[PDB]
């Protein structure tokens, strides 16, 4: 979740 | 720029380059710089970016 949030933005 | 050899120009450059492109890299996986733009209303939790 922490990667996810932190990539896609 | 005769002083410095022309390879060290080409040298500073590039890394120049790749300096900013890991800082940005280990921008993404920082922890805090997620800074929710004025956070006088903590209403939403709007995090958004920097760097």
């Amino acid at each position: 979740s922490a990667m996810v949030e932190e990539l896609r933005m | 720029l005769n002083p410095l050899s022309p390879d060290i120009w080409m040298y500073v450059l590039l890394a120049c380059l790749g300096v900013s492109c890991v800082l940005f890299v280990i921008a993404r996986f920082s922890p805090y710089e997620w800074y929710n733009p004025h956070p006088c209303n903590p209403d939403s939790d709007v995090v958004e970016n920097n760097f």
